RNA sequence: AGGCGUCGAAGCCCGGCCUCCGGGUCGGGUGGAGCCGUCCAUGAGACACCGCCCACUCCCCGCUGUGUGGCUAACCCCCGAAAGGGGGGACAGCGGUAGGUGGGCAGUUUGGCUGGGGCGGCACGCCUCCGAAAAGGUAUCGGAGGCGCCCUAAGGUCGGCUCAGGCGGGUCAGGAAUCCGCCGUAGAGUGCAAGGGCAAAAGCCGGCCUGACUGGACCCGUAACAGAGGCGGGUCCAGCCCCGAAAGGGUGGCCUAGCGAACCCCUGUGCCUCCCCGGUGGGGGCCAGGGAUGACAGAAAAGCUACCCUGGGGAUAACAGAGUCGUCUCGGGCGAGAGCCCAUAUCGACCCCGAGGCUUGCUACCUCGCUGUCGGCUCUUCCCAUCCUGGCCCUGCAGCAGGGGCCAAGGGUGGGGGUGUUCACCCAUUAAAGGGGAACGUGAGCUGGGUUUAGACCGUCGUGAGACAGGUCGGAUGCUA
RNA sequence: CACAGGUCCCAGCUAGCCCGAAAGGGUUUGUACUGGGGCCGACGCCUGCCCAGUGCCGGUAUGUGAAGCCCGGGUACAACCGGGUGAAGCACCGGUAAACGGCGGGGGUAACUAUAACCCUCUUAAGGUAGCGAAAUUCCUUGUCGGUUAAAUGCCGACCU
RNA sequence: CAGUUCGCUCCCGUGACCCCGGGCUAGGGGUGAAAGGCCAAUCGAGGCCGGAGAUAGCUGGUUCCCGCCGAAUCAUCCCGCAGGAUGGCCUCCCCGGAGGUAGGCGGUGGGGUAGAGCACUGAUUGGAGGUGCAGGGGGCGAAAGCCCCCGGCCUCCUGUCAAACUCCGAACCCACCGCCGCCGUAGAUGGGGGGAGUAGGGUGGCGGUGUAAGCCGUCCACCGAGAGGGGAACAACCCAG
RNA sequence: GGUUGCACCGUCCGUCUUGAAACACGGGGCAGGGAGUUCGCGGCCGUGGCGAGGUUAAGGGGGUUAAGCCCCGUAGCCGC
RNA sequence: GGGGGACCCUGAGUACCGUCGGUUGGAUAUCCGGCGGGAAGCUGGGAGGCAUCGGCUCCCAACCCUAAAUACGUCCCGAG
């Protein structure tokens, strides 16, 4: 599907309809300073079997779109509803 | 599983131990202090068959 | 835009030098006073001068490691009670840590439904039609199909128009290119299955837009009655907006499919919080969006057992019984015909109606705290749908014989070859050498050749353990009624 | 099953293989005519092709590759992030089948009848050579022919589908 | 006689031979001329004591009497299918205080089954008429095309169909209202709390499926959980609780 | 009351199971023994005390042959 | 027995840091052990639940001993 690069929509911070740029969330790796990762590293040490499930090749054919819309007037970003599943996502100047 | 013959041999049981009491004895040279810088003369007394050597021994 | 020049310059000669040998740098000396643009070219101008670099390389000092060669003094190996001698050597050995390899050794897993189980299939998550019995609900490995997407337009609104097919007439132009007229209830189209809905539209053609948005309430469905995490849908309040003159509509696709808990992690945003207090780095918490578990209400996960073991199950298969008779055996109705004429001496197509439980199958009703298998031997008994013996009828019955049928179950129906065989085939006789039931009669009567444990070989399949309704050799038969 | 015989593999000694937590130890009072590890199995004649796969061995220019170390950022110090160095092992290359295993498949002919391989087309690492064959291997099968019997799902000989 | 013995028959019997006393190898271990054989009547991991009264959704058992009421084997979820949880059905106690509806009559609405029918969608025998209609078969013509037969497509007549067809359409069922009847102040409808059992049903009528038996649902009548009187005995059939 | 006769009726007991006289399992006789116990937490009920308050725990004193009996004990817990 | 000092003393492979294994409710914040490092030391040092800086509060390790209140019953008295 083709999606506009800019859309005029409501801005929660400006409390009015402004121009928002469309951007996609980039999935960063796990942080080693988080409590969950600290617990995982602590329990992985020493003798014993693997303590967590190990899923292999588990993923949906197509995934939902995690989009953020950033207001061009205030510079803050927000979300618009739930994601939708399309295999092809093309941002166009339309 | 069970052990192999090679594995059982390493434990030194009488099934695998060499019977080193029916043999004529170890064949080693005289200590090197006698041989160094000096020449010794000996006489052959007897030639015998060592049970396990694959070679005759002499006194 | 001047800088160099006794703070010594062009033009002449050889020497070393790097070098795309382009052509530049430089010691000495004949040399004793000149050298470049600025001007134009160059995509970007000065070998005018003053600065920092960037591309390769070398060398002077210091730092760092990696490898190589040598040494003995740690350490080790040998000889010797010892003294000491010899060999190796900062390796090896030992201690700590890091990655790989690793069925040598372990703990485990290898799902479920299933007209037994296995293989197969998924009825294991959803949508439509029939089943389904005119409110609701209703199952089967019931029947017929679809889904795990796609669309910035195929989404919102406003204006205008009417489709498929057919007929008649037209330059190339024909069955089919484009155009005029008429009939035309949708026979078209609506993204995709099916059902339903849509004609001054929900279809086609255009204009303007992003309501496919933010903070919340209530209700229906999955899941009737009648409990529900998650999810889907409907009716609204407020904010900011879109289309329109206005009414009015807009919380995605005309309605019904296109999808997912806990924990953890990533992103957005603006608040709370971290042990006596304060600042900083970092962490934790609240709200929103996303990464998936298809066995789809969400374990991470391969097999053999014939050396097998345990708890059970007639909730469930093999032998046998029971129900049924598709199949099997045996009949019947009609008569196209074949028989020199003649349907019925004999055979009887295509169809149709039955009997038996003697073949096989189907169900899973009795029996898994045991009802001992096939075949053979011994012995007893029963049925008739009669093979011979007794008596008859028709004949395409001259006789001798044959073909078909009727009454009749007293008697008989035997001996041998290969094969474990029943059966079937064959041999010599015979009046004939009938088919079946009795827990496929009969192992507290026998035998043990086959089948169906534990040993072993061959062929095929499997990486392997191993397996084969494939062959092959051996392999136990209890008893005082 | 074992066996004498054949052949292959590892090892020059502080070796190779093996027991163990370690210390120490078995082979070993041993030294390649030896010690240890597979497979076949007297004797006679022989033992053909294939290294693409799975194993094992040698190399490893090059890529990846953990900790440690070094450099930059960050932290008034660390946690944390990016880069360089980077052994073994994999990737890659070569030997190896008396290592595990494998050794195929369609058309037409030479019609001096008919039917055979000389022959031409896909195809792999290669297409089963000498032998033996209805075999303890053959489903059809009680294959077909010959001998054995009066009679042969047996037995022997032969053919090869 | 014996928890592996006896008789006949058979095999080795100078060798890898048979037997005795002293020793060593101990359980994931020993030993094995390899059968998973042997290791004190025990071996695909010995025996003794301990963990230990281990665990099981699987089998068995569970002790006096009378009185009152009295089920279920049906839906959703679970590596769930011989087991559990939430509901449905039973029982006991309490609050609250005037309505409630299993049956019937009339009314206001809803439905598409049986039957029937061809008006859509798809099948279906023959005939007649129209249409050259892009079809085929012949004759026929240099070529522009004709003449018939057959075929296709429409209309009519004639003879037949539909679980996944409907221009029609019952019996019947459901929702609501008024009334009759019945229940209720000796307390119903409803609400709160305590305790369960039930997750194999069977026969019978109806529906899908199957040659049939049977399998799967549905109806709630009978057995299950039910005496007595009958069908000769009978779970289910009749009278009757 | 013991035994027996006649007429009619009556296929044992426990158990899983839709279905038991069962050719489904447990059943020679008799006597004794034999199976919902204890603690901790929680829900609920019957009754009793006090009541915007309720109650003590460990422990202490008095008395007693004695561990019985009498008084104290506000820490703590629940509620407001 | 009290005041002052400007001199001296007050525990080292230890405290602590990194990493690894075990253990713990101890969670970036328990304790023990191995390996590689490793101080100050009176003008000194440590703790205050992630790490560091400032304040404030408390304390002085790396040496030793210590009755009573406690745990048990091979034994005894007494009791149910
Ligand atoms: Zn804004």
């Amino acid at each position: 599907m083709k999606y506009p690069k800019q859309i005029r929509t409501y801005c929660p911070f400006c409390k009015k309809h402004t121009i928002h740029k469309v951007e996609r969330v980039k999935k960063r790796p796990r942080s080693e300073l988080s409590a969950g990762q600290r617990r995982f590293r602590r329990i992985l040490k020493g003798y014993g079997g693997f303590p967590r499930p190990k899923p292999e090749g588990r993923e949906k054919p197509v995934k939902k779109l995690d989009l953020r819309f950033r207001c061009t007037e205030c510079g803050k970003a927000h979300t618009r509803g739930r994601g939708f599943r399309v295999k092809k996502f093309e941002l166009v100047e339309g | 599983g069970k052990s192999l013959i090679q594995q059982r041999r390493g434990k030194g049981s009488p099934t695998f131990k060499s019977p080193s009491h029916r043999f004529r004895g170890a064949v080693k040279y005289i200590p090197l202090n006698y041989t160094q810088e000096k020449t010794l003369r000996g006489v052959v007394e007897e030639i015998m068959h060592d049970p396990g050597r694959t070679a005759p021994v002499a006194r």
